[PDB]
């Protein structure tokens, strides 16, 4: 199932000293304080500034073995997913959370209301991009 | 025969030998990497890789792991083959286009 | 040496192993060096990556599974950082697969905040390479380096 | 994959055949069967090279090891399918047949000439056989050989290699046994003067270029790599193939932006030259047999427990 | 000391080359580089071999014990 999605526009897309990833800054269309920073490999899902990515993340999709004949999985519906694992949580502010990813070490930081974060918890999650 | 030649690691082969690791007298690289790749193409194998324990004996290590359709020394024979009938691909273009030429 | 006794003795008292850290000050005098750590800066970078058959590759020829470490008698691997478009691992996923081969099973994996030699503005905007995280024995965030 | 699909999308192309060397390319091929055909092209096809020096006498400048090591280093033209296997478990006398091995001898002796014309420098004209070549080398057949070789005589593939110099007195006398060998063994058997594989260049443009930057841009590369084309009046890739890779695009600021360089993965040029025993196509024919016989002999070997 | 037989790196033959080298400089007058091309050396590997090649037998052999000076 589902934790959480949004339709995010992005700010800022750094190369950093790499080049193949880039890191992203983006805010959501919905939510006033809802905000994000991701790694990506941009070398398979290139981004640049204003795009506008539809995020997801969810616990499972409906272990890893290479795709075969008719396998259907919640990854159809995007262009770029990957798998990683929350290791911190943090208040912000009375009302605001941050939940902290890593995949393979690309780092998504996500910023938002604590009833929009809800049903994020400390454990491994897939993403999901699509534009 | 020849039985020196290859042989199986039992102590890294499982009970239903959907697991495996054999050990090849006199050959390296050359031989290896191109029957990994082979391998690898296999859509049952799981896992496999090869590697030269050290440069100054003439030993190549390869393991195979399976999804359990076949076992090991299945992949080890597919794989085998399917390295020979490449082969046969090669000469066989190389021959029309020297003829050709 | 020519007897059981002293056999015995060369295996679990003088051994190398037993000798990881010095009686002066009781730190590190075995560790890798040179071409090693250069290595490590680079496989363990943001930018590596690697696809199914080379992920399996360096993981077999670095473990020896064939050995006194049948920590268990199958490898294990994790699953994709990417999926899709295309599936690949990163650098860091390779220790951590390394780790969970090589440490025990019965066992929680290590957890580990430390720092390396590398300040975070030489990876640029917003990086946090310079921390080095272990989570669970998992690899989540840093380089690894002559620290 | 499948290896239908495979024989559906490799293709070979011949840019040069010649009786020394070939240029030519595999494409969509993996690079581990690249690797192997060339490593084995090296180091894995037989060849017959001198193997055992018998000195009867050299009084020559030249130390009786180092010259064995020179006369080991010509290269025979000889065809190895004509020869089988030593087996190096019997005695020397068991160990040499006709069937082994190629006898070849070397005789000279260096006198002075009278008739020198006075003040030359010219040792031709000072003194006779002071220099001696691989030419020099006489096929002494043995056994069914005076058959076998009759219609093909055993011969340096460089006659004019330089073997040793002498002078008035001194002399050499040898025999060479020369059998079958391989490059992985000694380099002297190997039957390349080198196999080597490039992969192909990718240049792509990440953005028209055009006008003054066009013709720029075209000499960052060698001639005839970057076509300007006439009406876009922009630049374009004419064929990778001639890239040399010297990357100097990429030291020019206003280009460093607009372009990356490449490579086709799968896409080898292969040059092979042949030391001078058989020809290219044949060294190529005989390593990409020699990897299939490795798979085979495997197939075919039980796996002890 | 003489002409090398085979070129370190290649393995091309080069020890054929070393008096026609000569000849050429000399001869035909042409400087090292354009020689050395019209000899077919053309990796910078085979280059150097005949480039550098300092025929030091020609000395020893004025040594010889074998006859009359
Ligand atoms: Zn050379």
């Amino acid at each position: 199932n589902t934790l959480f999605d949004d339709i995010f526009q992005v700010s800022e897309v750094d190369p950093g000293r790499y080049n193949k990833v880039c890191r992203i800054e983006a805010a959501s269309t919905t939510q006033d304080q809802c905000k994000l920073t991701l790694d990506i490999n941009v070398e398979l899902f290139p981004v640049a500034a204003q795009d506008s990515l539809t995020v997801t993340i969810a616990s499972s999709l409906n272990s890893w073995r290479p795709p075969q004949a008719g396998d259907r999985s919640l990854a159809d519906d995007y262009d770029y997913v990957m798998y990683g694992t929350a290791y911190k949580f943090e208040e912000v502010s009375k009302d605001l959370i941050a939940v902290y990813y890593s995949f393979g070490g690309l780092l998504m930081r996500l910023e938002g209301n604590y009833r929009n974060l809800n049903n994020l918890k400390q454990e491994n999650a897939y993403l999901l991009i699509r534009r | 025969p020849d039985r020196e030649k290859i042989k199986l690691l039992t102590q890294a082969t499982s009970e239903d030998g959907t697991s495996a690791s054999f050990q090849i007298v006199e050959e390296d690289h050359t031989l290896g990497n191109a029957l990994r790749y082979v391998i690898m193409k296999n859509p049952d194998v799981e896992f496999c890789g090869y590697s030269i324990p050290h440069p100054s004996e003439n030993l190549l290590n390869i393991r195979i792991q399976t999804y359990g359709e076949t076992t090991a020394v299945d992949a080890l024979q597919k794989g085998l083959k399917d390295l020979m009938d490449l082969c046969d691909v090669v000469e066989s273009k190389f021959t029309e286009k020297i003829k050709s030429m | 040496p020519q007897n059981e006794n002293a056999r015995a003795e060369a295996l679990n008292l003088a051994n190398t192993d037993s000798q990881y850290l010095t009686p002066t000050s009781g730190s590190p005098v075995r560790g890798l060096i040179q071409d090693h750590i250069s290595a490590g800066v680079w496989l363990t970078s943001k930018d590596s990556f690697f696809t199914r058959e080379q992920y399996q590759q360096y993981i077999y020829g670095c473990i020896r599974p064939e050995d006194g470490h049948t920590t268990r008698s199958k490898i294990v691997t994790l699953p994709p950082t990417i999926f899709k478009p295309y599936p690949l691992w990163t650098g860091k996923q390779i220790i951590t697969t390394v780790l969970l081969n090589v440490t025990p099973p019965d066992m929680p994996g290590i957890n580990l905040i430390s720092k390396n030699k590398i300040k975070n503005e030489y990876w640029g905007k917003g990086s946090l390479e310079n921390e080095v995280l272990f989570k669970d024995g998992a690899l989540l965030c840093g380089i690894l380096d002559k620290s | 994959w499948n290896v239908e699909k495979f024989k559906k999308d490799f293709e070979v192309n011949i840019s040069s055949l010649d009786a020394r060397e070939a240029n030519f390319d595999l494409i969509n091929i993996d690079t581990s069967i690249a690797n192997a055909f060339r490593r084995i092209m090296i180091s894995e096809v037989p060849s017959v090279a001198a193997e055992y020096v018998y000195f009867f006498n050299n009084t020559s400048v030249i130390q009786d090891e180092v010259l064995a090591h020179r006369i080991g280093l010509v290269p025979l033209k000889v065809d190895p399918d004509m020869l089988t296997w030593v087996d190096s478990n019997l005695p020397d006398d068991e160990k040499f047949t006709d069937e082994n091995t190629i006898v070849l001898s070397l005789n000279v002796k260096c006198t002075r000439n009278p008739d020198a014309p006075k003040g030359s420098t010219d040792p031709k004209e000072l003194y006779n056989n002071a220099h001696v070549y691989a030419r020099d080398l006489k096929f002494e057949p043995q056994g069914r050989q005076s058959t076998t070789f009759a219609d093909c005589p055993v011969v340096p593939a460089d006659p004019d290699i330089l073997l040793a110099k002498l002078r008035p007195g001194q002399e050499i006398s040898l025999k060479a046994h020369c059998i079958l060998g391989i490059g992985g063994d000694h380099a002297k058997f190997s039957p390349v003067s080198t196999a080597s594989y490039r992969l192909l260049p990718q240049i792509n443009i990440l953005q028209p270029i055009k006008g003054e930057s066009a013709r720029r841009f075209q000499k960052c590369f060698p001639p005839g790599v970057i076509g300007i084309d006439e009406g876009s009046d922009e630049a374009y890739v004419k064929d990778a193939r001639k890239d040399t890779v010297s990357r100097e695009v990429l030291r020019y600021e206003e280009f460093a932006d607009k372009v990356k360089l490449g490579r086709v993965r799968n896409h080898f040029i292969f040059n092979v030259e042949s030391a001078g025993a058989m020809t290219p196509e044949e060294i190529f024919f005989k390593s990409v047999r020699i990897l299939k016989n490795k798979a085979e002999y495997l197939k075919n070997c039980p796996i002890t427990q | 000391m003489i002409v090398p037989v085979r070129c370190f790196s290649c393995g091309k033959v080069v020890g054929d080359k070393w008096e026609s080298y000569l000849n050429l400089l000399q001869e035909d007058e042409l400087d090292e580089g354009t020689a050395l091309s019209r000899l077919g050396l053309k990796r910078y590997c085979c280059r150097r071999m005949i480039l550098t090649h300092v025929d030091l037998i020609e000395k020893f052999l004025r040594y010889n014990p074998l006859e009359k000076r």
